[PDB]
């Protein structure tokens, strides 16, 4: 198969700045590349078809071009409603193939986020399940590393993300990450913490708690 | 104008077939080729395989782990295309577009080569699909008990969409009700959470409703 490697993974960007997406393709593939749009919980929208023709109803900002191996998506000059996902295909031969998308979102001055922890409620465990909750608050950029430590124990494979859209008045984001647990494995450990890595710190932030108290 | 609309299901028991709907409208659908393409959560578009209208022989392919495990095939006088999967597992969790390969300046798919290149210009708008042993449910509530921070975890429910307000709508500053995640098990949980000031410890109140249960529920989160 032709495999399509997209970058940048993600971008940030200001309305009015020229934006430039590339996308590279395993092999050479002349001009059979489309470019789309997506959106959260949306469908794809087509842009580009033959790697440089404007698709009917897609505004001029939007060009592209490509040499057969490199392909290369623009947007000048970037708009409100064009903060969103895009993704290259490849259309010279089957299986049609994707890109893994770039993200581009709108650019704003660094922000950290404020922590916070949750314990899981005593009503949950009485359903014999507990769900501890880390929440980062209101930070810019997107990237955030987030550890959870039960008794400095280093946790993998058992917690969630979930991450806001970029707000609409302030650009900053929030997540949620939850670590659920059996009710018996959560009354063996003690100590519960959620460590917090981001651009905006100047050193990783931990909160914690200790169960029953 | 032209439009695509999937249907076939949210829950899904794995193991027994499944087939999926795709019914068109405004376009003469048998002068177009029709693909599958599928999107895990959080992933990126993953083309399941396509279809050719009668003219151009109608023959399916598909990609490689979907070969003798998939199948399309279309009921043109119906204007629906169809996707069956035999043996649906986790792996198959994911929205499912339908979609049509556009054809070119001269109402024509290319001469030569493979042919489709004109990209994928209508699509539906995505049936999502859960494939999991677990039943149709509201959500469970539990306060999270909190400059400081409080919220409400809405946990186990299918399908979406659940609403969630504070104090009946008026507390909307600092207010983030977080995107529903799936479960392992097939079932969604989200968390809605505010910041508020410590000293304030008013009293709070998240209103959640989930419309397909009939299901509302107002749960107090205090310290």
């Amino acid at each position: 198969d032709i495999h399509m490697t997209q970058s940048p993974v993600s971008l940030s960007a200001s309305v009015g700045d020229r934006v430039t997406i590339t996308c590279r393709a395993s092999h050479f593939i002349a001009n059979y590349v489309n470019w789309y749009q997506q959106k959260p919980g949306k469908a794809p929208t087509l842009l580009i078809f033959e790697s440089s023709t404007l698709q009917r109803g897609v505004p001029s900002r939007f060009s592209a071009y490509g040499d057969g191996t490199e392909f290369t998506l623009s947007i000048n000059t970037l708009q409100p409603e064009d903060f969103a996902s895009y993704i290259c295909q490849q259309s010279h031969s089957p299986p049609v193939t994707f890109g893994a998308g770039t993200r581009v979102d709108q650019k704003r001055t660094v922000a950290a986020p404020s922590v916070f922890i949750f314990p899981p409620s005593d009503e949950q465990l009485k359903s014999g399940t507990a769900s501890v909750v880390c929440l980062l608050n209101n930070f810019y950029p997107r990237e955030a590393k987030v550890q959870w430590k039960v008794d400095n124990a280093l946790q993998s494979g058992n917690s969630q993300e979930s991450v806001t859209e970029q707000d609409s008045k302030d650009s900053t984001y929030s997540l949620s990450s939850t670590l659920t647990l059996s009710k018996a494995d959560y009354e063996k450990h003690k100590v519960y913490a959620c460590e917090v890595t981001h651009q905006g710190l100047s050193s990783p932030v931990t909160k914690s708690f200790n169960r029953g108290e | 104008a032209e439009q695509l609309v999937e249907s076939g299901g949210g829950l899904v028991p794995p193991g027994r077939s499944l087939r999926l709907s795709c019914s068109a409208s405004g376009f003469y659908f048998p002068d177009y080729a029709m693909a599958w393409v599928r999107q895990a959560p959080g992933q990126g578009l993953q083309w399941v395989g396509f279809m050719r209208g009668w003219a151009y022989g109608g023959s399916a392919q598909f990609a490689a782990f979907a070969v003798g495990k998939f199948a399309i095939s279309r009921d043109d006088g119906r204007n629906v295309v169809y996707l069956d999967v035999k043996n649906p597992t986790f792996e198959d969790t994911g929205v499912y577009f339908c979609a049509r390969e556009q054809r070119n300046k001269d109402y024509r798919y290319g001469q030569e080569g493979f042919g489709y290149s004109y990209g994928m210009d209508v699509w539906g708008r995505g049936t999502t699909v859960v494939v999991s042993t677990a039943s149709t449910k509201g959500p469970s509530v539990f306060p999270l008990a909190p400059t400081a921070a409080l919220g409400c975890l809405v946990k186990d429910y299918f399908p979406e969409p659940v609403t969630v307000s504070w104090n009946s709508g008026a507390l909307t500053s600092g207010v983030h009700t977080f995107p529903a995640v799936l479960q392992s098990s097939g079932l969604y949980s989200l968390s809605s959470v505010v910041t508020v000031p410590s000293s304030s410890l008013q009293t709070y109140i998240c209103n959640v409703n989930h419309k397909p249960s009939n299901t509302k529920v107002d749960k107090r989160v205090e310290p």
